[PDB]
């Protein structure tokens, strides 16, 4: 709910336009965006190319890493800098198995062979990595390393700023739509946005555009609907902006049905990675049963995915869901037994690990430490409740939803290159348009280091694309003006109809952003496998969801906004609605349940490797208002065995 | 969500920018030109990331846990420096915990993005190598990955 | 969420007190309260007794019947005025079976033998009852008759006003606590309240007090959490006030674990009674399966309840819960097929029943008609989705939660008289304190007519009590002053701590009513068998609920309020929190699942007639802050067999 | 929830009391003493009971379905008289339905609570009989119910 202190209204024709011409435009200054800005600045010199970074907030703390992070979740270690060395083949296997068999191995292997270099640079730039007395990076699990990352984003932000220059970074500018080449219907030409600090419409003209807006949250009703609706596990700052503008431009989406349901400390959603992997904490149900044991047999039907190590996250979630459905809650993270076991009676050792435990929270999800403080929970004395949050859509973490992107020429098989007009690393099906981090689908487990890395990869590819193809996109001035009118329409609608009621938020001719969002969340929660149905859905529910989303979409044409802040909220809602529609259509298309634990199609309860071991890709045609789906069979690209 | 302490807030004296308004990733912190004091304009959209809290030069911003699940009384107070950050965690029951963690091993603003890197070349632009590679990877050569036979 | 336009603050010391002396004080001017005022006015004349009715809103439309009702749910018909006559024994059997074997038959038979007279008076006063061409009241099902009841409450309000006199009715006065006899810890002496229209504290001194506040809603998080949090199926106006003040006084509660889960039209919660019983509508899952039939086998285990006709409502609920758990939603009410089959090809007949269908909604739950209008749903063309709402606590409808009250001398067996110091009809265990309508437990299915009737019964009993016992309790002035200070404490707390933050609603030293309510709703939803767990709970979850409610109760001492409206909201929250605690403690005490469909104890999934065929009665001792429970075995009072 | 049309509301300044404020069962309707116009002060607590709508002498109040589940465009408008009530249901798609139902068969304010009833007596006070019984029940004798042997 939003109650503005005062009005801040503007009519489109009263707002000045600022035109910015650049070569490479990066939308989103988070981890992937900063990686792209950093790398782009390096190669751009070859053509004296201009690189521009646009961020809706402030790069110093914007995005998922605003609080910092307690670990770097992706570090292969090909030389032995950490406590455990790994191979690229094992990593690729790991990711494909976690995806229950569906991952673009050309893309995963690609970021994997580059990620360690990125991590090494991070340390070079000042990031303190936990080290053993011998100087080795401290491992959390097999693929992550612990870090003192409270300032993780500010450090990465400084690197990006130093590389591209502050004069090339636009902050507090919300991008709401892409612009296509007047000369080519399947080529990008820039993007439009508006400032949230003053009345100013932005028109960015570019030869290459890179989507780095992060994923999408608040599509689904959370487990807390009051103030805590703000405590989303994934970044509340990411609202599916890249998904919206990219899909509207005609860029194909992939695996958009693949949401991620995070099992974390209840309510605060504090991290469990260190507790499980580092502190060796056990999770038990209300009766003291360690369900990863009692529910192990139930995974036998998922051969050979259920035999993988570690066990695929969705299957781990599935075990949790079975406990929840059986009514065995609360589920507890027994931190008290974990700390006692690790300390071994050594009081000084206990103090040390105790400090490590709190840093794991204070370095990335302070709310959990605050929750413990408010509820008088001392982890050395009593266990904490854990629970799965509502669904989130992103492609950098454990979820792989995002755009279908091209891979490196030396790894991408012919089977995966068919839909790309131009073969450039991380380019979408739309010429000149790239997608990275959460925006790039089918290659998850990138996390902070991998996302920054994918950004670097796309940036170099963007410079290569520009110097080789030599594009010269022309924006359509008529479309730009149309978009400018649409941009501020909500403010004009508020002014035009507010007089119908004595209350600004109860009007029959318009809906405010928070009102449309409440509606979106209820629809998705009840029909799209949200928490309301313990992540279950079927054809009928999904079809009803499309019907309700249709009404909502029509009502977006009657959105109102009272100030610039709410105008951004209005467009963030628009972005989420289309993201939600794509998600529902993807879930409706795939007739199987491959990721039990993330969602269940009760009408197709089994995993089908005979007919569905494929990536589901879709394209939305704005002109015809039609969605087209395609199945791209998975092919093993990298050598590995179960 | 975050909230501003009126007694400590000075609406950011004569500095060039309002710290909290400048840093908030969700555009929640803003100034009440009348009081010349800041406030969170939409608390149910607060991620409780503590960015505003850390950047307020007057330490006038605190966080009061979301009412949905937070009993009154708890608090986490950071004192961020240049190389480390201190935290004080106060429990509803009076318990007080103090911690201090490193945050950076080098001086702020000292990053040299491509330090030691060779200049880019058109030839290199066509390879799979990113800036600094394969040297920064630490391996004896660019990492190779076995393709499925 | 509440955002007052401006402050309306007062300190206790500056608020004037108005003392009102009366003989009979009726708290709540809803259906049961109006029945009490009506009947009390008749007998009071025998002793020149003064009768006072206090209502927090305006009697003309206050309470559950604010929109009107489409039927009178309880009309036995002992002479043939309706389409179907019934006997009292059959009715008693019907109620006991619906309660899965547990009902105070002395109380049920008692209101039943009186209810028809009440209905007849209602018609005499102007209520239009649907009639056949032959002049018979139109039956909905076996026990209900259809009415043109848009003005049902205004008519009843007029009768009460004419009987007791306008000068004896206090409106816009919120009662928040009872007063006890200074010289008898188990005798009532009056009550305290405050105006919500001006700064005025009320002290009512009475010899007999009748609790008629209606039940409790908004204890549990609803299926809609935005504006629609206001669309509770049961009366949002009833917040468990009677339960709170009565339990605080030491009056024993009974069957408080017995919540009611209403299965109604989805979201709007329009009625299904007429559709099912009158229009012969069928309910089917997403695959066209009529589950009352496909799930018939699942009810065979309940003996003899599962073989009863009609099937007990909780068991009917159970069948749909099974469908929901299997993921066979949406659940549909096939109004289109019901209308087509009833009309039989006769277009004029169709128009007639079509109008009847809309009246069923427009006479009591306009929101459902509005929902249909907004979603373009024409009942003659397409079916509507249905769903069970969150739990509600009341004793007049299908739920039997309320105070343990005394029955009539001619029907109440000695087994049920043990806990009553004085044997007056409808008197609680606290001398001089009566409970009616939703406030009287263990005798459900009263509905509108039955509640008004129970009020009449208690009123006559109160007059008899006063003339026979000549009660003369004395209020404790010290306690009154303490209560006056407590009454306005929230306003004083707001003024004292508002300066700690630049935002009135984000303060570390207080919680506003809406904030405390969001918290209460989340606790109950997640741990007390709310919608979050498909109405399932266990010992561990219930125990955690008590721990969280303890934190909340402590925080109630730090409640703040910005105006009189919010001060009432503050106390309405206080009332709900204690009601919620009582509910949790009752569910925790009963180690069985007697009403599957209403709630399931996963740790005690079976119905236990060997050790749990008893009423669960509790007492809260405020001085010791202790709860005590006891089991009162059920005994069949009325002659009937299965 | 309910909302007031500014053009139609005159703040009941030509009557002895404010109708909407007086009637609302949840104390939501109040006056903005600045505009002298009513408004719903807490819409998420509105039951959409239509009491305010029906009692506004200026027909200035309407109901806009809860945003959580209501697409824009629908409306239910009552015109309440003395013996009946008229309703117009307007669909989002433009469809319009009209209904009219009876609401009372006697004049308003005409109830004589104890019409025809004998005077109460001390003797009767000790019986199970309520005012007007047993005849108001329709029987010459008080209904009997068989007690279980
Ligand atoms: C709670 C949590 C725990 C995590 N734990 C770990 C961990 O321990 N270790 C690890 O390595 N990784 C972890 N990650 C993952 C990591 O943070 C991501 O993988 C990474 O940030 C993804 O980068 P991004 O660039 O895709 O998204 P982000 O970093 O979120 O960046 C997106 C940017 O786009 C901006 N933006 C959005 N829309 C628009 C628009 N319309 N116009 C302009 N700008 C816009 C945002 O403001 C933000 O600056 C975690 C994330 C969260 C949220
Ligand atoms: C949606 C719905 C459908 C129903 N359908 C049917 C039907 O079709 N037919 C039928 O016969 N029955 C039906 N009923 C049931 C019927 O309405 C009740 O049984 C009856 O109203 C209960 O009466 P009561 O006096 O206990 O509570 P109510 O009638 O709700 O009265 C309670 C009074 O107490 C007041 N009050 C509360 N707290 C305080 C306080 N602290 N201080 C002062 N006053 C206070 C309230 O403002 C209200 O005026 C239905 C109810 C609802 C809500
Ligand atoms: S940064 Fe601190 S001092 Fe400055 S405006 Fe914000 S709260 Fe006030
Ligand atoms: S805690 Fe973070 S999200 Fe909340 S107001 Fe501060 S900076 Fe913004
Ligand atoms: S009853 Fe109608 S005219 Fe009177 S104040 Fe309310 S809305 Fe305005
Ligand atoms: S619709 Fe009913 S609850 Fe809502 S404001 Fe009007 S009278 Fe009050």
């Amino acid at each position: 709910v939003y109650y503005p202190k005062k009005y801040e209204l503007y009519k489109a024709d009263e707002v000045p336009t600022e035109v910015v011409e650049t070569d490479i435009l990066i939308i989103g200054g988070g981890f992937s965006g900063c990686g792209a800005a950093y790398e782009a600045a390096y190669w751009a010199k070859l053509g004296g190319l201009k690189v521009t970074l646009v961020e809706k907030a402030a790069v110093e703390r914007s995005g998922a890493v605003a609080q910092g992070l307690s670990a770097i979740n992706t570090y292969i270690d090909l030389t032995g800098r950490s406590e455990r060395q790994n191979t690229l083949e094992d990593y690729v296997r790991y990711v494909t198995l976690d995806m229950m068999g569906l991952a673009r191995e050309d893309l995963v292997a690609d970021y994997a062979r580059h990620v360690d270099g990125t991590v090494h640079l991070f340390e070079k730039w000042g990031l303190p990595i936990w080290k053993t007395p011998d100087g080795k990076y401290v491992r959390e699990g097999q693929w992550q390393i612990m870090i003192h990352g409270e300032s993780y984003k500010p450090i990465i932000a400084e690197a990006a700023k130093m590389a591209v220059g502050e004069e090339n970074i636009y902050e507090r500018v919300f991008i709401f739509e892409l612009l296509k080449d007047n000369n080519d219907p399947n080529a990008v030409a820039g993007a439009v946005g508006f400032s949230v600090r003053e009345p100013k419409f932005y028109v960015f003209k570019a030869k290459a555009v890179i989507l780095a807006t992060g994923g999408a949250t608040l599509l689904f009703r959370p487990r807390s609907t009051g103030e805590a609706a703000g405590r989303t596990w994934y970044a509340i700052f990411d609202t599916g902006s890249g998904y919206y503008m990219g899909l509207k431009a005609g860029a194909m989406l992939t695996q958009f049905e693949h949401r991620f349901i995070p099992f974390r400390f209840k309510d605060g959603y504090g991290p469990v990675g260190a507790w499980f992997l580092f502190f060796k904490c056990k999770a038990k149900n209300a009766y003291g049963e360690e369900y990863i044991k009692t529910r192990a047999a139930e995974l036998e039907k998922y051969k050979p995915y259920g035999a993988a190590q570690p066990i695929p996250t969705p299957l781990r979630n599935h075990q949790v869901m079975l406990e929840i459905m059986d009514g065995n809650q609360p589920i507890y993270m027994h931190t008290e037994e974990a700390l006692a076991e690790l300390a071994g009676g050594d009081k000084k050792k206990l103090k040390h690990i105790y400090e490590e435990a709190f840093e794991d929270f204070l370095d990335m999800t302070v709310s959990q430490a605050l929750l413990w403080a408010c509820q008088n929970i001392d982890p050395q004395e009593q266990p904490s409740e854990a629970a799965p949050a509502e669904p989130y859509i992103m492609g950098s973490h454990s979820g792989e939803a995002g755009f279908w992107v091209c891979g490196p020429e030396d790894l991408m098989p012919e089977e995966y290159a068919k839909l790309f007009p131009l073969k450039y690393n991380r380019m979408t099906t739309v010429k000149g348009l790239f997608a990275i981090g959460d925006c790039a689908g089918a290659n998850p487990h990138k996390f902070s280091s991998g996302s920054f890395t994918e950004g670097r990869i796309a940036a170099k590819a963007a410079v290569r694309f520009i110097l080789e193809q030599k594009p010269n996109p022309e924006i359509d001035d008529a479309v730009v003006e149309e978009l400018k009118k649409k941009a501020y329409a909500p403010m004009e609608r508020f002014m035009q109809y507010k007089d119908l009621s004595t209350a600004d938020d109860v009007n029959p001719e318009y809906i405010l952003p928070w009102q449309g969002l409440v509606r979106l969340q209820k629809i998705m929660d009840e029909y799209a496998a949200g928490i309301a149905t313990i992540y279950k859905t079927n054809e009928k529910m999904l079809q009803r969801a499309l019907e309700l989303l249709a009404f909502l979409k029509e009502d977006l044409e009657k959105l109102a906004a009272r100030d610039l802040h709410e105008l951004m909220r209005a467009w963030e809602l628009v972005h989420r609605v289309w993201t939600a529609e794509a998600h529902v259509r993807h879930m409706l298309f795939r007739k199987e349940t491959r990721w039990p634990g993330y969602y269940y199609r009760t009408d197709y309860p089994e995993l089908n490797d005979e007919e569905w071991k494929c990536f589901v890709c879709s394209k939305y045609d704005a002109e015809k208002d039609e969605w087209t789906f395609e199945k791209v069979p998975y092919v093993q690209v990298i050598e590995w065995s179960f | 969500p975050s909230f501003v302490n009126p007694e400590k807030c000075d609406g950011c004296k004569a500095l060039e920018r309002t710290a909290c308004e400048y840093i908030c990733p969700n555009d929640l912190m803003t100034l009440d030109k009348e009081k010349m004091k800041a406030y969170n304009r939409e608390p149910d959209m607060c991620w409780e990331c503590y960015s505003c809290v850390k950047m307020c030069p007057q330490g006038a911003i605190d966080v009061r846990g979301y009412v949905d699940y937070s009993p009154l009384g708890g608090a986490c107070v950071p004192m961020r420096g240049t190389s480390d950050i201190m935290w004080t965690v106060k429990y509803r029951n009076g318990k007080v915990l103090r911690f201090k963690f490193a945050i950076r091993t080098t001086p702020w603003g000292s990053i040299q993005p491509f330090e030691g890197f060779p200049e880019p070349t058109e030839e290199a632009l066509k390879s799979e190598l990113l800036a600094g590679e394969p040297e920064i990877i630490g391996t004896s050569e660019f990492p190779q990955v076995k393709k499925k036979a």
